[PDB]
């Protein structure tokens, strides 16, 4: 099916762009993607990567 | 809506910068060229009845056959959409008078425009014609820069209909 | 996003009718006095950059927890994301102030800055203090009255505080 | 170009401009090939700028104009420029993206493409693709420029 | 480089649209704003020499630490180098003056400022006070609006150094 | 995405049995009127031009607060968009009836539409009116008997109704 | 073009792996659709020249207003045209039926349709009156199969127009 | 699941448009192709226990190796869970031909075969047998269009194990 | 891409007529034949790790220098893209013998296959005999009579044979 994920940067996020430098425009923090269910396990892990927080996950 | 004012602020934010020479010499513009609009406004909210019922009558002259039985132009309720139509476009031509940019022609008649005249079967030749009469009556009624400014967004909404 | 004229326009036609003449005399009004405006709009760039640091060095000055370690703005690239969120309020301060209308400043910078701080674990309360003490710098650098000829631009302040005040009342 | 999620309707369609002249090529797409069920959930917020350009790089359009009629190099090489900007930096790409294809069929090859830490580092689901490989990239091979 | 109708054309470019009225109403405004721009563009290029030397000499005197021996301000070829490069920011604020954009600055100046700077170690702030002094005397050497556009120009070099 | 075929499969499947012979006869029996749903498709699909714009003018007539200046109708955008909200809904009941299930009209229509609508101020029975009228406008092609051998199609025709009612009731 | 095999062999490629039972299904549907189709397509060639005089009379008989001087219609090149462009259409459905998909249709004619319409100023509804007469008579040139396949690309054309 | 009905839809869904003759001749081939395919259906449905005992007796055979003691065979759990995998197996060949398409196959067999099967070190070569005996069994229990329906299907999932 | 059909529109549109009778009575023979032209493209499908293995094993049979280090398939890299490349150019060969058209295969396949070979340092001449060799089995299992109705099929053959030795011809 289609998954929302609800994500949230409260810092790992941040420290890594501080390290990086803003190399696309700055945007806000918290922010939903929807997500289909073979997408789902690689946009997880790359949100994990990213130092991403996701707070919820909601099945539709 | 697409001003100078906004198109100013918008390529100035898109990179992300304080807006500089290059974004007050066009807002100044802008502010200079807002005396003939605003004149241009005023004398086509005046003259707005006089300029539709024309307007109509100049597309009845020009498509006879649009009058005709089983036709679009056919009956009250359908000239009365003609009308209120008209007036649409005028109202929409002072607004961005008013407002310096074709941004309120843009956002409210231009965006959609297609695909609802194919919709309802709307001749787009019909409003060239009544917005053709109102720039031939535009000539008159206004001098100078305002007939200019009003000229210069009426036939931007002829070009769109084309 | 919109100005005062795109703003006058939505109202005239939700109601469905032409502009009034008050409406065209008051932005015939609002164009002729623009040439302030465009002034303002110089002084606050002009000087944005000592603005921050102005602001900063107050803010710092007097909220001396930050600084330390533990502190909001301690970790070195902290005290450079404080500074860019200052700068960043202070650009979209004086998009707004150039437009006339304050939607700018929020569709696009306000809206969720709130909730990015809460996130992140940021004072609100302390952003809100940085940007009236840019407020402060700002009023004065735009009543500077040299390098202008000299007028009455009280409508100017007026607006700029209240551009000022409500980011700060957005943030915090 | 950049796209928020509220956007006005002269921003919407100067972006949806930029995204056909890149993610196309500079190749004339008709009125009725454009995806409007696509531009429908891009202007809602349901995808992003990237979301959009996964669609229009799955669709049809570009499948017919990029794949349908090429060989997979061109293909690949085609698709570093379109959707990275860039151009191969060697063969191990060819050979990977070749293999991507032939094991999970198109779709995760474009998947690989814009769900690439390149692509997020410079475009990141708000900004349309851009040509960075006129200027020189960090990991870059001399010969991509 | 980026100007007022060079913006202009650009943003109707990447929208892949003609130029309407806000773009005209841009370009008018730079229009107009060319005949200041350029005589302040005159009268700075008329007294180039003077402003360079105290431009110099407020530098080393704001910086006397340079210019004893073992450092950057020492020697005849680092203050001819110092020479050089105040008349180079003097040459591009008039280009920028007479293109009516910060184009010149951006695209030969700033691009790449801070990266060379920190290279060969020159202290954004020696140029800073040289502009500054640019600007104390652009204040005396031009009156009304001129003056005003080659301070937003000088203005934008500074903020730009610092 | 789902039809008749793969939801008997998936039912059996969760009991882990195979096919009965009842699902069997009901599955034949649904191929056996394919051909008679094909030309249901066709009607549907050849008329949407004229079922669209018949449902449009109906509740533009019913409806006339959603043309004038305030309406949810009013600027061309809106309108356009309308029209295309139409064009999509009779698309997706189009191909809810090749499949002879709901399946792709729930996973990709109607998802998440209805919380569209209430964030975007537009009255979904508004929405479900358009989408009645389409079914009446649909109902009158579909039963036509020109071009098309006579038989009885009143299941098709019980079928169709359903998957209009049911995205009525999802959009309202 | 894009044709029931052409869409098998599409799917298969872009998948990476062979042509299985349901693509084969697909492509036996279309071999056996292939016979009304091809006798459709050989009936409509046979009787093109009365379907085309006879599609330019209903045109001239729904829009009496085109053939009058300054219009569309006047003159005998337009005339011309009017014949040409019907046989245009009925040579790209024939087409289409004997490719047994709709793609002759989409990419010589519907590719380009509204924008070509709009440059020369054609009106769709002309092209719908014209198909809606060789529809009408294909009832009559054509029965069972070979006449639902006719109407079914005839039906695709008319709903491109509109 | 990938049927011809689905992939139909699917594909027109994706192109945002309607089904037209392409879809429509597609789906009915499928439509035509059904009987013969659900005749086999329930040929083998029917013959069930008869096909997995000889499938099971016929990989032993095969690898007569597998049963000796300290292999994956031996024992009375391993011999169950055997004769369930045959059972799964032609389950879902069953639903494939049911369903006119691979889907069932590749949804709940083909999709994470190989790393499923690496893990608890099943070798394919077992189904691979015991599917080849399931096709020499078919051979004689179907005739026609349903003896070849059900051979593109079993010998689909050989192709998936190899 | 192109089937025999799209061709022969290809052409009548290029001389801008219709489709002349006898163009019209081909398309009707080859429609005609098509379920033994499915056949002929199952026959490939199914049987086509068979017919790579059998081809694989005769290649390296005959030019052992290819699995010797220094061999061109040496290491398993090299072996898994040979294996793949076959698997690859069988499978354009199918969709050539499903649509009646060499189009696909060339548009694809062998748009530049030589000269990427040629690049690879990959031996043309023996990429050429591993399709000869998939050729011979392709025929093996094409021939075959179980399992299909008998009769004759043997145009179906060469234009196999035509399109397996067009790759070829194009390699090498
Ligand atoms: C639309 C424009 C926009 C703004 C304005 C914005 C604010 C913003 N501020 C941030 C962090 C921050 N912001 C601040 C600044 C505050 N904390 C200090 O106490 C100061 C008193 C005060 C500054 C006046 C600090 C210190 C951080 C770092 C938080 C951390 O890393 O823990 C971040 C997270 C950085 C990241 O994820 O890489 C955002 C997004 N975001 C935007 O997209
Ligand atoms: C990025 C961090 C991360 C998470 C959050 C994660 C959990 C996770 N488990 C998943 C599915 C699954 N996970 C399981 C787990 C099994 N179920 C039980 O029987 C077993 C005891 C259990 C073994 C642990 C199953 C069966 C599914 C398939 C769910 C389904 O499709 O019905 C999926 C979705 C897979 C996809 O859609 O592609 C995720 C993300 N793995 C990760 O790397
Ligand atoms: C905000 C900008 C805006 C415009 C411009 C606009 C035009 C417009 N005019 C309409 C009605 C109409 N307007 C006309 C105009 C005709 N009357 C004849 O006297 C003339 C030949 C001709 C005019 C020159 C006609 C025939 C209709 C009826 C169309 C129909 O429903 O069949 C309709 C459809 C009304 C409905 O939904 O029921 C629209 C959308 N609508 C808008 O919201
Ligand atoms: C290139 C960018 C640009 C700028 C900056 C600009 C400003 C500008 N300021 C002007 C004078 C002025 N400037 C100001 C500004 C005020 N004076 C007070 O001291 C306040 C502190 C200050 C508010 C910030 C005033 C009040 C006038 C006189 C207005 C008048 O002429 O009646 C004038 C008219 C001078 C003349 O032609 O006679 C202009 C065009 N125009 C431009 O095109
Ligand atoms: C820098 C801005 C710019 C330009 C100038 C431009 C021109 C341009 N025209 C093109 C196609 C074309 N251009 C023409 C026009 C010619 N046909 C002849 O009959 C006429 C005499 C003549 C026109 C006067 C045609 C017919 C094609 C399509 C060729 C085809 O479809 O085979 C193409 C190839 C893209 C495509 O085929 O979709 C480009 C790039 N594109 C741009 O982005
Ligand atoms: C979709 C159409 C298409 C095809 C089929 C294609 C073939 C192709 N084969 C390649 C490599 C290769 N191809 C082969 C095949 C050879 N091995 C022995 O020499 C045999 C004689 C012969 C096969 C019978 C080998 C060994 C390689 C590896 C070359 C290397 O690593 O140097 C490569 C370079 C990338 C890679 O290593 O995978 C391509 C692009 N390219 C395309 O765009
Ligand atoms: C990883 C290996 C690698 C290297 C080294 C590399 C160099 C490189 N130098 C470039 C430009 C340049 N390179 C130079 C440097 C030269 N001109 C000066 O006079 C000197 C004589 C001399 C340096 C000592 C200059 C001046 C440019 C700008 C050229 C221009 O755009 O006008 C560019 C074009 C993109 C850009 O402007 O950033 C590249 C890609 N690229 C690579 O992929
Ligand atoms: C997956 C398939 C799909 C669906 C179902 C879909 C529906 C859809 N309709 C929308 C807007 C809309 N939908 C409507 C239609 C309604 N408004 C009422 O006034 C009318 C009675 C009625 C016409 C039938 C309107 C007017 C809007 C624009 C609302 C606005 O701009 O505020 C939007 C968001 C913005 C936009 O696209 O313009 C979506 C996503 N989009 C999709 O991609
Ligand atoms: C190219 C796409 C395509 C279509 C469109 C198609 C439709 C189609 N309609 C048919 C007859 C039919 N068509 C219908 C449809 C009903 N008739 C009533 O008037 C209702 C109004 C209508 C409800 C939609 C019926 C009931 C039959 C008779 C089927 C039978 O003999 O059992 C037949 C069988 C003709 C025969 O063997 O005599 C086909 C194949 N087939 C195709 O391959
Ligand atoms: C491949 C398919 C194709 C089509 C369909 C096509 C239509 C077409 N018809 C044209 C001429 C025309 N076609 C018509 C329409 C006819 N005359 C009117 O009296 C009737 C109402 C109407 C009959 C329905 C007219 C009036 C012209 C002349 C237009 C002009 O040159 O201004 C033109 C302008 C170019 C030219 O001078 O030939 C096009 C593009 N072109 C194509 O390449
Ligand atoms: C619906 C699709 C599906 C399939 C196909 C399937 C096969 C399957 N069989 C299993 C057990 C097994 N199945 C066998 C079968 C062997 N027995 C011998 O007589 C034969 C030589 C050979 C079969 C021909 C064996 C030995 C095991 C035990 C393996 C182990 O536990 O490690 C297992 C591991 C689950 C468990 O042991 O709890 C799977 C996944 N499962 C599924 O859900
Ligand atoms: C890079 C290193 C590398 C490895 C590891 C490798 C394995 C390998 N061994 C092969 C031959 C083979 N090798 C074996 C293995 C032995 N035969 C039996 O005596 C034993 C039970 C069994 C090993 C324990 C077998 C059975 C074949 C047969 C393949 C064939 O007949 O074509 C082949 C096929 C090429 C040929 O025909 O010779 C490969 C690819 N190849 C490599 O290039
Ligand atoms: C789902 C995929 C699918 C397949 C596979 C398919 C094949 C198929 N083969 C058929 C007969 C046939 N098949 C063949 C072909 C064979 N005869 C010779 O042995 C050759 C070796 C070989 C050709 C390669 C022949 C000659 C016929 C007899 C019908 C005729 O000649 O027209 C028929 C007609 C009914 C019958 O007689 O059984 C079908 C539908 N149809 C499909 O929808």
């Amino acid at each position: 099916r289609i998954y929302k994920i609800t994500v949230s940067e409260a810092g790992a996020y941040a420290t890594n762009k501080h390290r990086t430098g803003y190399r696309a425009p700055i945007r806000q923090s918290n922010y939903t993607l929807t997500v289909p269910y073979d997408r789902f396990l690689p946009e997880m892990i790359r949100l994990h990567q990213s130092g991403a927080k996701i707070v919820n996950v909601t099945s539709v | 809506s697409r001003t100078v004012i906004t198109e100013v602020i918008a390529t100035a934010d898109s990179q992300g910068r304080f807006l500089n020479s290059t974004e007050l010499q066009a807002a100044f513009g802008r502010f200079e060229r807002a005396v003939p609009a605003i004149e241009a406004a005023r004398a086509l909210t005046k003259n707005q009845d006089a300029l539709v019922k024309g307007a109509v009558q100049a597309v009845f002259k020009k498509f006879p056959y649009v009058t005709q039985p089983g036709e679009k132009g056919y009956g009250d309720s359908n000239q009365a959409k003609c009308a209120r139509d008209i007036g649409y476009y005028l109202r929409f031509i002072t607004y961005s008078l008013v407002a310096s940019g074709t941004g309120p022609l843009d956002d409210y008649v231009i965006a959609g425009l297609r695909e609802v005249n194919r919709a309802f079967n709307l001749n787009p030749l019909w409003y060239i014609e009544a917005l053709n009469y109102i720039k031939g009556e535009t000539g008159k009624l206004l001098s100078g820069q305002s007939k200019t400014e009003a000229l210069l967004y009426i036939d931007h909404a002829i070009n769109a209909l084309s | 996003m919109n100005d005062v004229f795109t703003r006058a326009i939505a109202q005239a036609d939700l109601k469905g009718s032409f502009l009034l003449e008050s409406d065209l005399d008051k932005l015939a009004s609002f164009a002729k006095e623009g040439v302030k405006r465009l002034d303002a709009v110089a002084a606050l760039t002009n000087n944005a950059p000592a603005i921050i640091s102005d602001a900063a060095h107050k803010l710092f000055a007097e909220q001396q927890e930050l600084i330390q370690p533990g502190g909001n703005a301690y970790p070195h690239r902290r005290m450079a994301a404080c500074l860019r969120d200052m700068e960043i309020i202070l650009r979209y301060v004086s998009y707004a102030l150039l437009a006339g209308d304050a939607s700018v400043l929020d569709d696009r910078c306000l809206n969720g800055l709130r909730e990015t701080y809460n996130a992140l674990g940021t004072p609100t309360q302390s952003v809100a203090r940085a940007v009236q003490l840019m407020k402060d710098a700002a009023m004065v650098h735009l009543k500077s009255t040299a390098n202008v000829t000299v007028g009455d631009c009280s409508s100017l302040y007026s607006e700029a505080a209240t551009y000022f005040d409500k980011a700060a009342a957005s943030i915090a | 170009i950049n796209l928020r999620a509220p956007f006005t309707s002269e921003e919407f369609q100067g972006a949806l401009y930029a995204i056909y002249r890149h993610i196309f090529g500079n190749t004339y797409v008709m009125e009725s090939e454009r995806p409007t069920t696509a531009e429908s959930q891009l202007k809602d917020g349901r995808i992003t700028v990237r979301g959009f350009i996964r669609l229009l790089a799955k669709s049809e359009v570009y499948k017919s104009r990029f794949f349908q009629k090429t060989s997979q190099n061109r293909f690949i090489e085609l698709s570093h420029k379109l959707l990275l900007g860039r151009a191969p930096y060697d063969q191990a790409e060819i050979s990977y993206h070749l293999d991507l294809w032939n094991t999970q069929g198109y779709d995760a090859e474009i998947d690989s493409y814009v769900d690439s830490e390149e692509y997020l580092d410079f475009f990141g689901e708000d900004t349309v693709p851009y040509f960075r490989g006129f200027k020189y990239q960090t990991g870059q091979s001399a010969e991509g420029f």
